[PDB]
């Protein structure tokens, strides 16, 4: 028997079973062929983690259907970013504010930020810039590592969407408790664990059923399947590690092409990003040293030029688990110092007691007096 | 910072930017390397095409990240 299995690549590659053949041993026929540890091997079967006691025959395997092997081995931060040296991973990360105009730490805001549109919109947060000679006006929001000690130009790229799952919200597609989390942009703001993320955009690109928008570029919506919940930060897809982000970053790179109308070169190695004029059929490998093939090829039949004539997956969600795993489906505290209570209007955790002889500056989330430390690390809840 | 720019061909050209540099200098930048016209090149990021007046803070390119090149040939 035929199972056509896909692992890290597009292209599929059969591999010879028989019914009875259990996933343990297609794990093996894989490993053997691929010369990689058969106990880092995940197989996924329309986007369910296949067990290994079950056969060929119980998992529904019918025929030349696809089967994704994907190799794995073994204080409060509203805020994560993608560390890409030294950490090569997701971190929490430090939020930073400075005057747009001298890029100076001396901007006085009018309030604080409140939510991420705040700090991630360029010129939305106002303030005055205390410096000796500085007319400045707006905001600028910048991130750090919060993990080591960080130089003021290494700054790196807030991943909005992870949360520390402070909630207990289990996961979409395993029903576990794991921190941090992705929450979708779905009106439902679906959880997925990053183990689970990573199975869905590895398995995604293999199909190459990544979503292209024109103004957005290439990712993915919800694994429900959610409207209107396509990743917008595509710095996200670093969490799946450099190599799955390169490859990503290139198929991309391949749907955009296809997307613009061009094609890309027919040519064994070549596979160049060419955009013909409406009209013209002889398409040529243009460029120099790259994309220098250099071949003139049909558009239509891609052969060489000539004057003639010439599976779709589904990523299985179960609905009780998608109920399960929603990030939202604790009004007023007293000020730490006299005890009146104070009600919380919006994001911001920069708290300030009404009472004319107490006035206190506080944090909504720790109790203490406001400080650098709280603003940093959770400025705003999420 | 430096930045890479790659053809699905798999050419590699490594520049030496700013976050501040709009497309069209990046271009020019890549003219200057491989004697390609800026009016040929086409640059997408994460699926997609970069135009000339945005710059690469505006995109999020971080340092030692690439973009993929393209060409509109002219003949076609
Ligand atoms: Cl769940
Ligand atoms: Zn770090
Ligand atoms: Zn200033
Ligand atoms: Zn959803
Ligand atoms: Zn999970
Ligand atoms: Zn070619
Ligand atoms: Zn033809
Ligand atoms: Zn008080
Ligand atoms: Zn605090």
């Amino acid at each position: 028997m035929i199972v056509f299995v896909r692992f890290n690549s597009s292209h599929g590659f059969p591999v010879e079973v028989d019914s009875d053949t259990s996933i343990f041993q297609l794990k093996e026929v894989v490993a053997k062929r691929q010369g990689v540890p058969a106990d880092q091997l995940r197989v996924i079967f329309a986007g369910k983690e296949l067990r290994n006691d079950w056969t060929v025959q119980n998992c529904d395997l019918d025929q030349q259907s696809i089967v994704h092997i994907v190799q794995r081995p073994w204080a409060t931060n509203s805020f994560y970013v993608y560390c890409k040296g030294p950490c090569q991973r997701v971190q929490p990360g430090k939020l930073r504010v400075q005057c747009s105009t001298c890029r100076q730490a001396t901007l006085t805001l009018t309030q604080g930020p409140s939510c991420w549109d705040d700090v991630l919109i360029p010129n939305r947060m106002s303030g005055e810039c205390q410096s000796p000679h500085c007319p400045g006006t707006s905001a600028e929001f910048f991130f750090k590592c919060g993990a080591h000690p960080t130089s003021d130009k290494e700054t790196s790229v807030a991943l909005h969407l992870i949360a520390t799952n402070s909630r207990n919200i289990t996961c979409i597609t395993c029903t576990d408790v794991r921190s941090p989390v992705l929450v979708f942009q779905c009106n439902s703001r679906h959880v997925i664990c990053l183990d689970c993320f990573h199975l869905y955009c590895v398995t995604r690109l293999n199909d190459r059923q990544f979503v292209h928008d024109p103004q957005l570029g290439y990712s993915l919506p919800c694994v429900a399947g959610c409207p209107n919940s396509l990743i917008k930060e595509l710095h996200h897809f670093r969490i799946l590690g450099e190599e799955q982000y390169n490859r990503y970053q290139q198929y991309g790179a391949e749907e955009c092409v296809l997307q613009m109308g061009g094609v890309l070169c027919p040519r064994p190695g070549c596979g160049a990003g060419l955009l013909p004029e409406p009209d013209c059929r002889k398409v040529t490998c243009e460029g120099g040293n790259g994309l220098g093939c250099g071949f003139a090829f049909c558009r239509e039949c891609k052969e060489a030029y000539h004057e003639g004539e010439c599976t779709t997956q589904a990523y299985r969600v179960d609905e009780r688990a998608a109920e399960q795993a929603r990030w939202e489906a604790k009004t007023t505290k007293p000020c730490p110092r006299c005890h009146v209570p104070v009600e919380k209007n919006g994001g911001c955790m920069h708290m300030k007691c009404p009472q004319p002889q107490c006035r206190l500056e506080w944090c909504w989330n720790c109790g203490c007096e406001w400080n650098r430390v709280c603003m940093g690390d959770h400025w705003f809840d999420v | 910072m430096q930045i890479f720019v790659k053809t699905l061909t798999g050419k590699t050209i490594t520049l030496e930017v700013e976050p501040s540099d709009t497309i069209e200098n990046v271009k020019a930048k890549i003219q200057d390397k491989e004697g390609i016209p800026p009016d040929q090149q086409r640059l997408i990021f994460a699926g997609k095409q970069l135009e000339d007046g945005r710059t690469l803070s505006d995109y999020n390119i971080q340092k030692e990240s690439t973009l993929h090149l393209v060409l509109r040939l002219r003949g076609x």
